[PDB]
């Protein structure tokens, strides 16, 4: 930065700070006790949900070992259960009703 | 045979202001515009007629002061005949002595009147101080001009000696103190020659004599300066040109200069070439690359003439392949 | 410039490289005559191993096609056979009286393996069309048999 | 395992800013420019006609002095022995005493116009003030100069020793005094050595003496000046390089 004649200079920050920036610093989400990173996998126009949806499982299984220690995956949303087991649920409750 | 090029500073031989040096109305112009001018050409006339008369006067009020105290002196020395017995006085005897030394510190006195009219007298017509090329005259005739007033008359130069300031950077000086190191193109160690490259693209006729030793630093940036008196007889080469000029080519002959094409910057930060092994399985020796030379490029390690180094095959042979030489 | 400059040397390629937006670098390579590129997949995909962490790699080209899929077709012959069978048995409107003829489709490969080989040429695309050909007609003038003696 | 590198720019042992003394045109040049020079070797030399005149105008009327001194004089010395007599009484005696301090006057006036053209007459000529390295001549000859104008006439520089100094900002003054407080910059608390890093980084071919305990506060930056005389025997260390500095 500035100096003077002699070279009484200004390095970077000396009136001032670094640190890394969050873009905004405006949300604070909280899951049980803490944040963390919910991720939001949006329904893309013309996906193909289900082999998809076990291939994101196997997308946790590929990355879960390349962590920092305590980092902790979970399914805090999902819609899968929900929709996987409608219909694991009332596929196989039409199934059995076809074995009534 | 190698030197370097460089942009110079050429500086006059001479400078030299013209002022007024006594007040009085410029008579006339003696000497031209534009004109060669030696030392010692009476430059613009005043009237010495109060100086002459006052000069003139002034020895001949000499010769009554050398008069009337040469008649008391005479007296003095009648005393002197006389001071045997009570015919004068001893206060009278040396009253004429004294009044002897007041006449004689007249006589004095006017020796100062006529040393300063002469002076002065000399200053009525101006003369040049040194010699060489004036340019244009800027006092018309009938001014009128004051003494030690601040303006000055003129400027002359020298041209057939020309010095060259020459402008050089900080750290090649440390590079020429490598010549210091070194002392091998500098030949007769305060002067020698060095080519001049002026504005014409030809060279001048004959190269310039180098100064080397000078230390003239700059106190801001550290251009340095180094005066270099050259010949120049035709008077055309003026100061601030600004021409180029380099150094006699050149230092000390060995000097391993391989072409650019084995050069390797090998590795991060460094610097190898492979060369074959005496076994034909090829053998890299990490070498001190100098300055890229022409086409060539120098180094100072190790290696010799003779050196069985390489140019085409470089790809498909790693260290340990037999090799069958061409050139 | 030199009043302020200082300069070195180092290294650094012109033409860098980026697959899928991941720092990647051309690696060609063709086999020897005789073996099958995934045998070069499961050679240095076995010396992949000898690779340090957050490594990965890819295999592209045709070996995008084969990486893929090399073959669903046997899938195919299998479902053909299926749909062959039964269209089969439609037309000798019969049960199990068609399977006589399915012994007679792989008569027809027979010349195109040993002519294949006596020529010296492989298989592809040609060489599958090839086998249609050789089953459609062979077939084909089984069917004229057996219908004449149907 | 040696400390920090860091600039500092040299500056000259001494230096000494020759300016002119008399009032008046220069004649000739008696030197060249960045060349060895002692004390007292001339330099310029004005045109001493005019104090030619001066001079022996000021012996002239010296000699004027001692001509009514020598009157007056002679009548006290022949006014003094017929005393008290009807020769001379006590009246005209004390007329050539009258005589005799007002000429001692005169003689005061002389001795003042004497010691004065003699004093301008010593500062006609142009010689150097003190011993070493000149810098630039700034005016040629044939010029009007002017006693105690501000343009001087050169600067000579004095390199055995050589200075730097040493700036530093206050905000890693306190890193300097973190050094300090550690106590391993600073052993013999005075002058110890520091190696000598110039521009093609070849060093010194010896370090130079660091002096510690000098520590310049600056009123706005703290910027310092360690006053760093350095041992210059190539006389060819340049004050002016910005050049750095390790310590040890």
């Amino acid at each position: 930065l500035k100096v003077n004649q002699d070279g009484c200079r200004v390095l970077l920050r000396d009136v001032a700070k670094i640190e890394l920036g969050g873009e905004n610093y405006d949300i604070i989400a909280e899951f049980n006790g803490q944040p963390a990173s919910g991720l939001g996998i949006k329904l893309a126009t013309g996906a193909n949900a289900l082999d998809t949806a076990a291939a994101i499982r196997a997308e946790l299984a590929k990355m879960e070992p390349f962590f920092p220690s305590g980092l902790k995956i979970v399914y805090p949303y999902d819609t899968t259960p929900f929709v996987k087991i409608s219909i694991h649920e009332v596929v196989k409750t039409l199934v059995e009703a076809i074995i009534l | 045979q190698i030197t370097t090029e460089l942009p110079g500073r050429t500086s006059a031989y001479r400078i030299a202001e013209v002022r007024p040096q006594v007040s009085g109305i410029i008579l006339k112009r003696n000497f031209k515009e534009g004109s060669d001018i030696e030392a010692g050409v009476s430059l613009y006339q005043i009237d010495p007629a109060t100086y002459q008369a006052t000069y003139d006067s002034a020895k001949g009020d000499l010769a009554k002061a050398q008069a009337a105290a040469n008649i008391a002196q005479l007296t003095v020395n009648r005393y002197q005949k006389l001071l045997g017995t009570q015919y004068i006085s001893k206060q009278e005897y040396d009253q004429a002595l004294a009044d002897a030394q007041q006449a004689n510190a007249a006589v004095t006195a006017a020796k100062a009147a006529v040393e300063t009219a002469r002076i002065n007298l000399a200053y009525t017509k101006v003369t040049s101080p040194i010699s060489g090329r004036i340019g244009k005259s800027n006092v018309t005739e009938g001014a009128l001009v004051q003494n030690g007033q601040a303006t000055a008359l003129a400027t002359v130069q020298q041209l057939d000696p020309i010095y060259v300031d020459v402008t050089q950077s900080s750290n090649d000086f440390l590079r020429l103190k490598q010549e210091l190191a070194n002392g091998t193109l500098k030949q007769e160690n305060g002067k020698a020659k060095v080519s001049l490259i002026t504005s014409d693209g030809i060279k001048f006729p004959q190269d310039g004599t180098l100064e080397f030793s000078d230390v003239t630093v700059d106190q801001t940036t550290g251009c340095i300066t180094l005066r270099a008196i050259f010949p120049n007889p035709d008077h055309t080469l003026l100061p601030g040109m600004f021409v180029r000029a380099r150094l006699e080519e050149g230092l000390n002959p060995n000097a391993i200069l391989v072409p650019q094409q084995g050069v390797t910057r090998t590795p991060r930060g460094d610097a190898t070439v492979l060369v074959v092994g005496a076994d034909d399985k090829v053998e890299t020796r990490p070498i001190v690359a100098s300055q890229a030379i022409g086409d060539k490029w120098l180094v100072t390690e190790g290696l010799k003439a003779g050196d069985r180094v390489v140019i085409s095959g470089l790809q498909k042979v790693r260290p340990g392949v037999q090799v069958k030489a061409q050139e | 410039f030199s009043a302020f400059s200082s300069s070195r040397w180092e290294y650094g390629s012109p033409r860098l490289e980026r697959y899928n937006g991941l720092p990647s670098m051309e690696i060609l390579g063709q086999a020897a005559p005789g073996k099958s590129t995934g045998e070069a997949m499961e050679l240095m995909e076995q010396l992949a191993s000898k690779l340090p962490t957050g490594v990965g790699y890819d295999w592209t080209g045709m070996s995008y096609q084969e990486r893929l899929s090399g073959n669903q077709a046997p899938s195919l012959y299998a479902i053909s056979l299926i749909v062959v069978f039964l269209c089969l048995a439609a037309l000798y409107e019969s049960w199990s009286i068609p399977f006589s003829v399915m012994l007679v489709v792989p008569l027809g490969v027979i010349g195109a393996l040993l002519a294949a080989t006596f020529r010296g040429l492989t298989n592809d695309v040609y060489f599958q069309v090839g086998l249609l050909t050789t089953i459609g007609l062979s077939a084909k003038n089984a069917i004229l048999i057996v219908e004449f003696a149907k």
